[PDB]
């Protein structure tokens, strides 16, 4: 006879995006209803010394 | 004839002590060049 001693599957471990330090350059917002808007904008007003 | 305690950094050197004082802070953001950035002429 031939043998069939083990098999064996995949042992992947998840990654998730808070769980790398790379986030900390980030600031992640979750927000629903983002897929109705097309524009995103911030005003600064600053006068000088 | 009152005095303010205010805190900066002071060098000790020859049994006298000088006050140290970076005046970028002055001088950020406008128009009038910081005067102690000078030219120098060599011929």
């Amino acid at each position: 006879f031939e043998a069939i001693f083990g098999t064996f599957c995949n042992r992947l471990e998840w990654v998730y995006f808070l769980t790398s330090g790379l986030a900390a350059a980030a600031h992640a917002i979750k927000f629903h209803d983002l897929n109705k808007l097309t524009t995103g904008k911030m005003l600064f007003h600053v006068q000088v010394p | 004839h009152s005095l303010t305690p205010l805190s900066m950094d002071v060098i000790r050197l020859g049994e006298k002590t000088v006050i140290m004082e970076n005046l970028r802070r002055v001088y950020k953001n406008t128009d009038t060049k910081d005067p102690l950035e000078r030219n120098v002429d060599l011929t």
